[PDB]
């Protein structure tokens, strides 16, 4: 297929939770899809498994892929650098929308979050590179652990991550 | 908040007019600033018609401060969380890049970060350097 589809396996305090998958519109952002399926198989060498998921808001997102430092402050593209944000054609419509977190425009690196909610006011500030295909329950299940401020109750980990097809 | 009045400007108006760029500007400046918006501090150097030069000066200054402002303070990553006011940049605590509810938000938030302090102080760090100047 032209969309590939990347699989995480959740894991909370070491126990396992469940998967979540999702298709990577590489139709429309092919260059966000890349990093994000890349990052998602290890192929660079680094990536997401092991990663968590340092900052879950109950009712607005769920946000990782700071592989590097695991508290928002690092992250890094496939690219060797921050890379521009692609396009703002795909809207923050509903849960499970994939999406890159950033400090600004034009510095995606490796941090992405799941909405749980519309976010339709984020529409050309985050550039939306996906969706989730299987495992909602699962994003709802790990809203449960988020706070406020973002601040987790326990260790939200991809424990295992790669390519589907 | 009520944005500062014709009375005020008058008197710093008068102030700057009178003793040009002699030392007692500064403490003048920091009694009709109490309390004001980066807008309102804004309004008041806005005010001052002529002396170009110390003008730029104190932009120089203003601008230095505001840059070591976001070297000290990265940008924390978005989106922010549905109620929270985003940090201020050096450019919103000058009053270029923000609006006027949110220097009230900030200067009201829990704790409060004191936008119209801090760029009270970089103003008056560039009033020094006029007054070393002229003086």
């Amino acid at each position: 297929m032209v969309n590939p589809t990347v699989f995480f396996d959740i894991a909370v305090d070491g126990e396992p939770l469940g998967r979540v998958s999702f298709e990577l519109f590489a139709d429309k952002v092919p260059k966000t899809a890349e990093n994000f399926r890349a990052l998602s198989t290890g192929e660079k060498g680094f990536g997401y498994k092991g990663s968590c998921f340092h900052r879950i808001i109950p009712g607005f997102m769920c946000q990782g892929g700071d592989f590097t430092r695991h508290n928002g402050t690092g992250g890094k593209s496939i690219y060797g650098e921050k890379f521009e944000d692609e396009n703002f054609i795909l809207k923050h419509t509903g849960p499970g929308i994939l999406s890159m977190a950033n400090a600004g425009p034009n510095t995606n690196g490796s941090q992405f979050f799941i909405c749980t909610a519309k976010t339709e006011w984020l529409d050309g500030k985050h550039v939306v590179f996906g969706k989730v295909k299987e495992g909602m329950n699962i994003v709802e299940a790990m809203e449960r652990f988020g706070s406020r401020n973002g601040k987790t109750s326990k260790k939200i980990t991809i424990a295992d991550c790669g390519q589907l097809e | 908040h009520q944005a500062i009045s014709p009375r005020t400007l008058n008197a710093w108006v008068k102030v700057v007019e009178e003793k040009a760029f002699s030392p007692e500007v500064i403490p003048m400046f920091s009694a009709l600033s109490e309390g004001a918006t980066p807008q309102d501090l804004n309004t008041m150097l806005n005010t001052v018609g002529g002396h170009q030069a110390a003008m730029q000066m104190l932009k120089e200054t203003i601008n230095e401060e505001a840059a070591e402002w976001d070297r000290l303070h990265p940008v924390a990553m978005a989106p922010i969380a549905p109620g929270q006011m985003r940090e201020p940049r050096g450019s919103d605590i000058a009053g270029t890049t923000s609006t006027l509810q949110e220097q009230i938000g900030w200067m009201t938030h829990n704790p409060p970060i004191p936008v119209g302090e801090i760029y009270k102080r970089w103003i008056i760090l560039g009033l020094n350097k006029i007054v070393r100047m002229y003086s």
